[PDB]
């Protein structure tokens, strides 16, 4: 769960 | 105009305070730091709030131009 550089779903971001 | 907000909510574009004549990207690395790299902390700032070292901060005024490069599968 976060809006990292590398997705944005906290799924794919964490 | 609008900007999302990674800091506060999850991410969407709400108008910011009197002060923010623009958007902005922060950057940093969350509190795992992760290999993803840094964050994306966008949101609304008076202008280019970018630091030096790392608060690597960005800018976006166009229509929720604060959509970081993340939404993607990968």
């Amino acid at each position: 769960h976060r809006y990292y550089e590398s997705s944005l779903e906290p799924w794919y971001p964490d | 105009i609008v900007c999302h907000t990674t800091a506060t909510s999850p991410i969407s574009a709400v108008t910011c305070p009197p002060g923010e004549n623009l958007c902005y990207r922060k950057m940093w690395c969350d509190a795992f730091c992760s290999s993803r790299g840094k964050v994306v902390e966008l949101g609304c700032a008076a202008t280019c709030p970018s630091k030096k070292p790392y608060e690597e901060v960005t800018c976006c005024s166009t229509d929720k131009c604060n959509p970081h490069p993340k939404q993607r599968p990968g």
